[PDB]
DNA sequence: TGCCTGGAGACTAGGGAGTAATCCCCTTGGCGGTTAAAACGCGGGGGACAGCGCGTAGCTGCGTTTAAGCGGTGCTAGAGCTGTCTACGACCAATTGAGCGGCCTGCGCACCGGGATTCTC
DNA sequence: GAGAATCCCGGTGCGCAGGCCGCTCAATTGGTCGTAGACAGCTCTAGCACCGCTTAAACGCAGCTACGCGCTGTCCCCCGCGTTTTAACCGCCAAGGGGATTACTCCCTAGTCTCCAGGCA
């Protein structure tokens, strides 16, 4: 597993945009996108394993997903809890 | 009757800077500080406990609240601390 | 940071060494005919047709240009990537990039 | 026939308000979560719930960045969005 | 019409503060608004928890809370 | 030259930049609506006085920030309203 | 400095390991197709960015004007503390029915297919 | 007036939501019994309302010029669309292993109570 930020697609990234409502796209949203996405799943999943690794567990569970993001503020519905 | 931790950051301050003194104001600063991080890092500890249904907070719960609300460097060097002073208890 | 072409360094060069030329720099105090581009004009000068204003003037110089800091004067060994403006420390470029780089203060 | 630019835009646009699917495949995504996890602790199991959770919340995050993006390109009279548009509204968010 | 009691040269001096060197005439309507929601939230908060305590005098704790739970805690006054 | 001098000026102060007895009068209008005959302790005042002066220094940093990317010096009201939409506080 | 309060010293019941069992479920290398999202050209439009010229609105400087600030004083609303005593909530046995899965099946919703209307050029 | 994209009405199939059935465990009911705090009653603090000077800040005008904005003019770079890549994804073929859950037991380890002296406001 190396250089999988690449996954993150430019289709995918214009589409997010353009759920977002944008209309032009300039070429370098992407690395920069890139970047904001690898940075925010960094943290969430930081907090996540941490969780994870209190409950003496190795699978991490969609609940330590649920309770890292209430933890950074962005409490999540539909997932349980 | 009013408590405080201003005797025991003085001792703290003390201990660092043997020479410089703190203002009352700054005193008062410094008490609200500490009275946020340890009502945050109860907090944290536990919900911690309600989530893997415990009833008991223990020092794995503290240590993980810790990890969880501190910054990387500060965590770690809390977390250093606090099992060193854990350690010294339990051999006394 | 932004780069600016050859025809954006001419300009600049160019007014900087047309305004070496101006009578003064502010306005007349009491606030209420040709020029020299007029009368080049009207003389319809041509290049080889004889000695005149134009052959006159001095070719260019067989030494090849010193580099000076556009600071303080002193030699530049370096030079500003987004405008081309020369310098020589740390503090020139500062100064450089707040004061004449990119928008001309 | 060629639609003028800007309206296959508006069009997706559009498209893509009306539904409430995932924007990024399931698989990378997978992949990129695992890559990121591994640094923290090896041999770590992921839930097929837990990545969808954090599918959706990047997702809804990146969504809402792209909003405040846009309106910092409508700001300084611009419609394409430039990083410095993306840097702009990150540090009026506080984060950074 | 007490708010006109933040006078020009103050919201200046706090955009001094704030780093900024030119200031539009019409920023400062704006700032007296935008103060005006901040001080309504922060003062009803403040308000509601006073009278839940049966008091008529709002002190500081009671702003530190509202400030504290509007998410800006402020040192220096609750301890 | 005057306006760097005034930012340094302020910027290394620290005493509050708006005067005491108009905002004593301005908060207590404002919980004049709330209820009726409102006292507050003189702590009480200075706390809101220097939260909102830490409010507003802070949306003044995030405007001039919104103005400079609009390539402009001067802040204008709409820099006020997209920093705090951007914020979220809108 | 005179306390309250944190610290020994004895019981004691239960929370939290250990330890099965137990049930659920893929797990992973290398292979082989095979579509549909990506990726790659590329022509051209239009938006980005750079001037340039106004002209008006912020900024600075000054002379009034104003009220913030400071220091006494003075009076009381009301915050803070204390003593009584009840009403209220914590425990605790017996009931008991409301709320859990287990299991099923109408029916709502997803989808397809022509024809019609609407949108862009 | 062409094309292309939705839209709109029947039909249709599937899987899941809403319902019925046992069963149990956790609300509920009827008790006892400490004690939290609601309510007088007191005290004394600080919040408010008045002055009367000092003077620093706020304000209104004038003069000025700095920059915000509209108007042009490139030109580059991103969009729409066609053609080619490839990588999700299914299938395979193998032998059993995890790895979280639920029940038993059982034993440290907290809580509770008593007494005391010393840490601290
Ligand atoms: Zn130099
Ligand atoms: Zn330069």
């Amino acid at each position: 597993l190396r250089d999988n930020i690449q996954g993150i697609t430019k289709p995918a990234i214009r589409r997010l945009a353009r759920r977002g409502g944008v209309k032009r796209i300039s070429g370098l949203i992407y690395e920069e996108t890139r970047g904001v996405l690898k940075v925010f799943l960094e943290n969430v999943i930081r907090d996540a394993v941490t969780y994870t690794e209190h409950a003496k567990r190795k699978t991490v569970t969609a609940m330590d997903v649920v309770y890292a993001l209430k933890r950074q503020g962005r409490t999540l519905y539909g997932f349980g809890g | 009757r009013k408590e405080s931790y201003a005797i025991y950051v003085y001792k703290v301050l003390k201990q660092v800077h043997p020479d410089t003194g703190i203002s009352s104001k700054a005193m008062s600063i410094m008490n609200s500080f500490v009275n946020d991080v340890f009502e945050r890092i109860a907090g944290e500890a536990s919900r911690l406990a309600h989530y893997n249904k415990r009833s008991t907070i223990t020092s794995r719960e503290i240590q993980t609240a810790v990890r969880l609300l501190l910054p990387g460097e500060l965590a770690k060097h809390a977390v250093s601390e606090g099992t060193k002073a854990v350690t010294k208890y339990t051999s006394a | 940071r932004r780069v600016l072409d050859r025809a954006a360094r001419q300009r600049r060069i160019n007014r900087q060494l047309e305004a070496l030329e101006n009578d003064n720099f502010q306005d007349d105090p009491h606030a209420g005919r040709k020029n020299f581009q007029a009368l080049l004009e009207e003389q319809n000068l041509s290049v080889a047709e004889g000695p005149n204003y134009l052959t006159a003037c001095a070719g260019p110089p067989s030494r090849p240009q010193r580099p000076f800091c556009a600071v303080c004067g002193f030699p530049s060994p370096y030079t500003c990537v987004s405008c081309g403006a020369r310098y020589c420390t740390v503090r020139c470029l500062g100064t450089h990039q707040e004061t004449r780089c990119l928008k001309w203060t | 026939h060629r639609y003028r630019p800007g309206t296959v835009a508006l069009r997706e646009i559009r498209r893509y308000q009306k539904s409430t699917e995932l924007l990024i495949r399931k698989l990378p995504f997978q992949r990129l979560v695992r890559e990121i996890a591994q640094d923290f602790k090896t041999d770590l199991r992921f839930q097929s719930s837990a990545v969808m959770a954090l599918q959706e919340a990047s997702e809804a995050y990146l969504v809402a960045l792209f909003e405040d993006t846009n309106l910092c390109a409508i700001h300084a009279k611009r419609v394409t969005i430039m990083p410095k548009d993306i840097q702009l509204a990150r540090r009026i968010r506080g984060e950074r």
